């Protein structure tokens, strides 16, 4: 049964620093590539990060890149997500998503946790 | 006999970023599509590459070796047409 | 230079057993390569439809995703209360990949 608990969320000061991790059980975590996405108080949405199954690929995009970092501990089954030098417009729910494995291969998210509440300020 | 509408366009691509080559054919029949690059017939097995629908190449967490010519070659038991473009993986 | 995702509506109220269509709009053409996700208040998102036209495995048959080029379609046959959600459309050509903002779907 897959399971995704994302925790570490909290509130912190501006510049402040927060790390996420996501708890994954009931599949193989170490075949999958991840992704942390974001939905801020508007209800918009935003990816915020990929990384591949074994952690040598990272991606992030410009609103993120310089201050977040992915990584993940395939024996443990866990996702991380350092956030530093945080901002309010970061205020979000953190998800923690699999990657889902499709035919033809387009880029989905199967499984996503409940989430964990960020604010900043 | 096929002709390409559309082929690839030159990028500058960011390094992890995720870039695609398109190429629109017509013909009859209707057209295959491969892609080569640098020459070299595109392996979509590597995880990263994908071939998607509607002649699209993707290539996800691009690297600095992605750089290059690729072409695509559209192919009907009649003929075959190219068009290639150039990407700059940054 | 990144790919703009327009929705419509923003929201809409219908009644049970309408049918309802959402649009995606894409500032380039993105060549199916566009997803959809369903959001019920106070949960994360569920997959609904990927490359534009492929229905999830666990998900309603009364939806329906349809487009190509730059115009995306999903449509709710027969509205049921459930279907009460936020729905998001995706790019996933190439990054960023850009989200939709949203239509929130309400029943009268």
């Amino acid at each position: 049964e897959v399971q995704l608990v994302e925790s570490g969320g909290g509130v912190v000061q501006p510049g402040g620093s927060l790390k996420l991790s996501c708890a994954a059980s009931g599949f193989t975590f170490s075949t999958y590539d991840m992704s942390w996405v974001r939905q801020t108080p508007d209800k918009r949405l935003e990816l915020v990060a990929t990384i591949n199954s074994n952690g040598g690929s990272t991606y992030y995009p410009d609103s993120v890149k310089g201050r977040f970092t992915s990584s993940r501990d395939n024996a443990k089954n866990i996702l991380y997500l350092q956030m530093s030098s945080l901002k309010s417009e970061d205020t979000a729910m953190y998800y923690c998503a699999r990657e889902a494995l499709l035919r033809p291969p387009y880029y989905a998210l199967d499984y996503w946790g409940q989430g964990t509440s960020v604010t900043v300020s | 006999g096929p002709v390409i509408r559309q082929g690839p366009v030159n990028q500058t691509v960011a390094v992890d970023g995720t870039f695609v080559l398109s190429c629109v054919a017509t013909g009859s029949p209707v057209p295959t599509i491969l892609w080569r690059k640098d020459g070299v017939l595109v392996s979509t097995q590597d995880s990263r590459i994908k071939q998607l629908e509607n002649g699209v190449l993707q290539i996800r967490y691009a690297k600095l070796g992605d750089t290059g010519r690729y072409t695509c070659i559209a192919s009907t038991p009649s003929g075959e047409a190219t068009w290639s473009a150039y990407i700059e993986v940054q | 230079l990144d790919i703009q995702m327009t929705q419509s509506p923003a929201s809409l109220s219908a009644s049970v057993g309408e049918t309802v269509t959402i649009t995606c709009g894409a500032s380039e053409n993105i060549y199916g390569a566009l997803t959809w996700y369903q959001r019920k208040q106070g949960k994360s998102p569920q997959l609904l439809i990927y490359g534009a036209i492929n229905l999830a495995d666990d998900k309603s048959s009364r939806f329906s995703g349809s487009g190509s080029g730059r115009q995306y379609s999903l449509k709710i046959s027969s509205l049921h209360p459930d279907d009460v959600a936020t729905y998001y459309c995706q790019n996933v050509l190439s990054t960023p990949f850009t989200f939709g903002s949203g239509t929130k779907l309400e029943i009268k």
